[PDB]
């Protein structure tokens, strides 16, 4: 799955 | 009293961090229009497209948020959850055209 900014 | 893009990328950071992503596009596009409109500014494109394309995603716009991954991997090829971010979209979109072939 997407992984945006923590 | 006005926005430049520095603040309108830190507004679309406190819209980011409350999972506000229709906020977060709206500011961070707007951050993007005032760099094209020639805004002198010390922000990076890179960092603005990295929150930008997260969002779109959570809209479900699946297409604009792969859109915006090739341009963010256009100016850092490097960005690692840029290119994972792309492998999955890939993967999608790969098994998407594998079903039509079904
Ligand atoms: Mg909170």
């Amino acid at each position: 799955g997407p992984a945006g900014p923590p | 009293s006005f926005l430049t893009a520095e603040d309108c990328f830190e507004l679309g950071k406190v819209a980011y961090t409350e999972a506000d992503y229709y906020h977060t596009e709206l500011w961070m596009e707007q951050a993007l229009r005032q760099l094209d409109e020639g805004e002198i500014s010390t922000i990076d494109k890179v960092s603005v497209l990295d929150y930008l394309s997260y969002a779109v995603y959570q809209q479900g716009d699946l297409d604009k948020a792969l859109l915006l991954t090739k341009k963010l991997l256009e100016l850092d090829p490097e960005h690692q959850r840029a290119n994972g971010n792309l492998k999955y979209f890939e993967y999608i979109m790969a098994k998407e055209l594998e079903h039509h072939h079904h």
